[PDB]
């Protein structure tokens, strides 16, 4: 049926800038057309309505415009709070239908992660199970490569990654890598390590432990 | 105020049905009507359809008529979704959201929403893991649980800042999160560090203190 396209999918922009954002609509829905703001973990919330009309208590620097199939959202001199997801939605009879949404997030400068590793548990071994963990913590921007390396060869099986949200005090993201391996496989091999590759450097981060040390 | 209370999480087999509630209070029950809106972990939002309690009226998304069922019930101003037929695809958050004056206004009062996780996996407690090595760095690792959510805390709240607690990830029908504290090096081990795991499934509580090895 009716179709909703937002871009960008994401925006970096920084506290003080103006920002715009579109939703273009697969056919003719006049000036019915709204935005939702929702924040990590929050429910959404509406700001716009009939494309130009603010909710109740939405601050004016939030501004709506366009008609017929194409339509923006003009936020002027962001604020921190003004960071996270938006979306679009006709609203021109039914059915409904929403934009995939346009994810705006802070810019900083690049940030190196800081990084450590955590051989297995004792405790863990005792149940026959060997997780490896390795936190990159506070790097900017979001893009990174982690690899794990048993006596220097790649290990790809049983990698569980986990990349954090946007950190709102300090505008940069966390990854937690475990690499998971039985105990007696663990117990065959000395030398582990992570290995970060990001932006910031042209060499990898490594962090490396032997096992009998 | 306008308040939509939303029945809890809920974890069901593929193939079953599951019912949610959403009673309202604050406004006049009957006057506005109530929209469904689904919300799969990561990704937009998509519209499901309406009921208006006055007389129990419904417009559905017709992607979900024959799937999901709207009801109401007017003295105890609560609506109810129902979903038959589960598969994993309906593993999501769903919202009751109530409308404006007319139905196709856009949409102001959004409720926290119901998290429905479709699952052939047994409920499952977690094993927790510590995470000991100017600034040190320790974790919990939380492993093995079946559903979502766990809580982790830090000397029960008081460690706030330097955390990151990272999101869970799925690997064969089991949960694995992992949570960093990054606390002053002097400190550590003299004050006691922590981690406080709930999981509220399988009503375990785990209290882990991070030792030096």
């Amino acid at each position: 049926e009716l179709q909703m396209t937002q871009s960008p999918a994401s925006l970096s922009a920084s506290v003080g800038e103006t920002v715009t954002i579109t939703c273009r609509a697969s056919e003719n829905i006049y000036s019915y057309l709204a935005w939702y703001q929702q924040k990590q973990g929050k429910s959404p919330q509406l700001l716009v309505y009939n494309a130009k009309t603010l909710a109740e208590g939405v601050p004016s620097r939030f501004s709506g415009s366009g008609s017929g199939t194409q339509f923006s959202l003009k936020i002027n001199s962001l604020q921190p709070e003004d960071f996270g997801s938006y979306y679009c939605q006709h609203h021109y009879g039914t059915p409904l239908t929403f934009g995939a949404g346009t994810k705006l997030e802070l810019k900083r400068a690049d940030a190196a992660p800081t990084v450590s590793i955590f051989p297995p548990s004792s405790e863990q071994l005792t149940s026959g199970g060997a997780s490896v963990v390795c936190f990159l913590n506070n790097f900017y921007p979001k893009d990174i490569n982690v690899k794990w390396k048993i006596d220097g060869s790649e290990r790809q099986n049983g990698v569980l990654n986990s990349w954090t949200d946007q950190d709102s005090k300090d505008s940069t993201y966390s990854m937690s890598s475990t690499l998971t391996l039985t105990k007696d496989e663990y117990e065959r091999h000395n030398s582990y390590t992570c290995e970060a590759t990001h932006k910031t450097s042209t060499s990898p981060i490594v962090k490396s432990f032997n096992r009998n040390e | 105020q306008v308040k939509l209370l939303e029945s809890g999480p809920e974890l069901v087999k593929p193939g079953a049905s599951v019912k949610m509630s959403c009673k309202a209070s604050g406004y006049t029950f009957t006057s506005y009507v109530m929209h469904w809106v689904k919300q799969k972990p990561g990704q937009g939002l998509e519209w499901i359809g309406y009921i208006n309690p006055y007389n129990d009226g419904t417009k559905y998304n017709e992607k979900f008529k024959g799937k999901a069922t709207l009801t109401s019930d007017k003295s105890s101003s609560t609506a109810y979704m129902e979903l038959s037929s589960l598969t994993s695809e309906d593993s999501a958050v769903y919202y009751c959201v109530r409308g404006g004056y007319r139905p196709y206004y856009a949409m102001d009062y959004w409720g926290q929403g119901t998290s429905v996780t479709v699952s052939s996996a047994k409920t499952t407690p977690p094993s927790v893991y510590p995470l000991a090595p100017s600034m040190v760095t320790l974790g919990c690792l939380v492993k093995g649980y079946f559903p979502e959510p766990v809580t982790v805390t830090w000397n029960s709240g008081s460690l706030s800042s330097g955390v990151h607690t990272f999101p869970a990830v799925l690997q064969s029908d089991l949960y694995t999160l992992s949570s960093s504290v990054t606390v002053p090096s002097s400190t550590w081990p003299s004050e006691t560090v922590t981690c406080n795991v709930a999981h509220p499934a399988s009503s375990t509580k785990v209290d882990k203190k991070i030792v030096p090895r």
